């Protein structure tokens, strides 16, 4: 399978990939992966037990999470397979990413609701079920609660970093990690989720099918950093409290280590990396 | 040291907060929140844009709740 980038996409794969995404939905299987990131957000604790982010599992979690999603689609349609948002180069709200033929635009401005879309809550096709408050519709604000999305020279500053991860393994560390998850330094991911607004923004930030593409990339830039790194490998590797060594099991799973995810070519490939 | 505890009005709803780490409240309904590592907060109304007190995390999830009421 060949992860594209969602700008090169044609007009069929969009269509086959959304059917795809909202028949995940009618079944209930959709929510549940809502559900599960869910858990784990509020759970992992940057002085406790920490797997799906804040911790070095963030990115090996995340590509397993992704590759559940994915064959999830590939259930429904065998010719999907998930697209990533390079958003160092699609980064206006003019982008196709967020065309009617894809995934909608911004919010309305009193509300935040997306008006346009397949995923549009006027559709009948998108109700938000997981959800931390009464309202069930999608909503975004994109560029309204930071000015802009990371560019490309910030991403290189990123990938530059040699140590994958570094003690203390948090939301306080230096190294790659902690820089491409975004609590220290110039912010790449959480800065994203903050940019696109509405539930990306929230603790059920999957509930926007947008999700998906910007995690495809993240996992993107992790390969990208592999190829810049030959000689750095995961950390920690054996004896942390709280953290997942490279050959511990992962939750939920418990069948799979970051030792197993560290190769993504085993699944996948991207159309360039 | 947890942070004071804290009770007021913002924007119409009740927002508590008191040491429990920290246990905050949205017109008497539970809102998850979580500290990080530097002192600073976030809450699963906004997990990704962290604010400096447990304060700062109920005002800025009553804003973007724009008046919903907050599920348990």
């Amino acid at each position: 399978t060949v992860r594209k980038n969602q700008a090169t996409l044609t007009a069929d794969e969009k269509r086959r990939f959304v059917a795809a995404v909202l028949e995940l939905k009618r079944s209930g299987r959709y929510d549940e992966f809502v559900r599960t990131h869910n858990e784990f957000i509020m759970s992992d604790t940057d002085s406790g037990e920490r797997t799906g982010h804040r911790s070095p599992s963030f990115l090996p979690w995340h590509r397993r999470f992704l590759l559940d999603f994915e064959q999830a689609l590939q259930s429904v349609d065998s010719s999907v397979t998930l697209p990533y948002w390079d958003w160092s180069a699609d980064r206006t709200v003019r982008a196709s990413l967020w065309a009617p033929d894809f995934l909608g635009g911004t919010g309305r401005s009193t509300d935040g609701r997306v008006m346009d879309g397949p995923f549009a809550a006027s559709t009948g096709n998108w109700p938000i079920n997981v959800r931390v408050d009464s309202r069930t519709y999608l909503r975004r604000s994109l560029g309204g609660s930071v000015a802009e999305l990371p560019t490309r020279a910030e991403v290189e500053s990123v990938l530059a970093i040699s140590a994958y991860d570094l003690p203390p393994y948090n939301s306080a560390s230096e190294g790659f990690r902690n820089h491409l998850e975004g609590w220290r330094g110039v912010n790449l991911h959480n800065r994203v989720h903050v940019w696109v607004g509405g539930q990306m923004a929230t603790g059920v930030s999957p509930n926007d099918p947008v999700f998906w593409l910007h995690h495809a990339y993240v996992d993107k830039l992790w390969a990208e950093w592999q190829r810049r790194h030959p000689d750095s490998a995961y950390v920690p590797t054996g004896g942390t409290p709280d953290v997942v060594d490279l050959n511990e099991t992962m939750k939920p799973w418990n069948t799979v280590r970051p030792a197993d995810l560290l190769d993504h070519t085993a699944y996948y490939t991207f159309d360039a990396l | 040291a947890a942070p004071e505890s804290f009770d007021e009005v913002y924007k119409g709803r009740r927002i508590q907060g008191r040491p429990a780490g920290y246990e905050v409240f949205v017109d008497g309904v539970q809102l998850h929140v979580m500290r990080n590592a530097d002192g600073s907060w976030i809450s699963v109304v906004s997990h990704y844009d962290p604010v400096p007190t447990p304060r700062a995390a109920a005002r800025a999830a009553v804003d973007e709740l724009q008046g919903a009421p907050l599920l348990p």
